[PDB]
């Protein structure tokens, strides 16, 4: 509508986030430089899309000629989301 | 890297891949290739150039 | 009713054995001019198929004759008997001695 | 109008922008004679027209046998024009 076309006006960010994992602050402290942090997700599974914090799609990851990029693969559909939330 | 500007002069513009294009420019040319045919009685030969 | 090179390039366009009975189909002294057209590989080919001819299901038939009938082209007054060489002569007849002496000059030339 | 014909006899100022560029006061004392500043506009973008100081169009650089001149290209219609002020 046109208060869509508004707010196309009005510009937001998008987030890519690779991973998630959680630690102990005594964990974190024991880190130094070089230390290695594994993450929850796999390999090759699809990227979260998160604008302003907020998850909406996943992708998979390339590189243009110099710069990544993330292919978009699927959505965040509700069912979906609750369950990933609900984890 | 620092150059004196020429207002004479000007640069290019990465890369701008249509693959659409192309696939457009494929089809034509079979079709052409049909006409030509058709129209001169022999059988032509149409090779797309490098866009 | 077609002339041999263009018959020859439209049945070129096929698979040999298509060809081997389009030709048999064909009248032979059309079909003979259509071969002598062809490359060596594919006459051979053609002739090979055409000694181990063993006939057509009706139904191939219908389907390659809807497939020809297609395939033509605005073949309607194709060609025509206008003149050459026979022309050409009459008209290095009727010009000059010193342009018949250019005509031989030139002839000679090509 | 007959009113567009009374301020066609008012004449107007034009003005054009090879760039512009933001640095700390600092980094301008720092600057010294024969000193070299970037901009952010890249070469062969089409420079600012300003009419008193408003942005109306843009166009490009050409010399006239021995005077600079500007070539029109483009327009700055209104979502150009929102989307560059948002920067």
């Amino acid at each position: 509508m046109q208060d869509i076309d508004l707010i196309m006006d009005i510009p937001v960010k998008l987030t890519v986030e690779l991973g998630r994992t959680r630690m102990t602050i005594k964990e974190l402290l024991r880190l130094t430089q070089g230390s290695v942090v594994a993450l929850d997700g796999l390999a090759g599974e699809p990227l979260d899309i998160l604008i302003n914090g907020y998850l909406i799609a996943q992708g998979e990851v390339v590189v243009v000629a110099d710069k990544y990029g993330v292919r978009i693969t699927d959505i965040i559909t509700p069912s979906e989301r609750m369950r990933r939330l609900s984890r | 890297d620092i150059r004196p500007y020429d207002p004479n002069t000007q640069r290019r513009v990465v890369r701008e891949r249509l693959q659409a294009l192309e696939i457009i420019n494929e089809r034509f040319a079979r079709q052409f290739r049909m006409g030509l045919f058709n129209l001169l009685r022999r059988s032509p030969d149409i090779t797309v150039g490098a866009i | 009713f077609m002339e041999p090179q263009s018959a020859a390039d439209l049945i070129r366009d096929e698979h040999p054995q298509i060809i081997a009975t389009i030709l048999v189909h064909l009248k032979r002294s059309q079909a003979a001019d259509i071969l002598a057209l062809f490359d060596e590989r594919l006459r051979h080919d053609v002739m090979l198929r055409i000694a181990t001819f063993g006939g057509v299901q009706p139904a191939a038939l219908a389907e390659l004759t809807e497939v020809l009938n297609g395939l033509l082209d605005g073949q309607n007054l194709k060609r025509s008997k206008m003149g050459g060489v026979r022309t050409a002569a009459e008209i290095i007849n009727l010009m000059k001695t010193q342009q018949e002496e250019a005509v031989i000059t030139a002839v000679r030339e090509f």
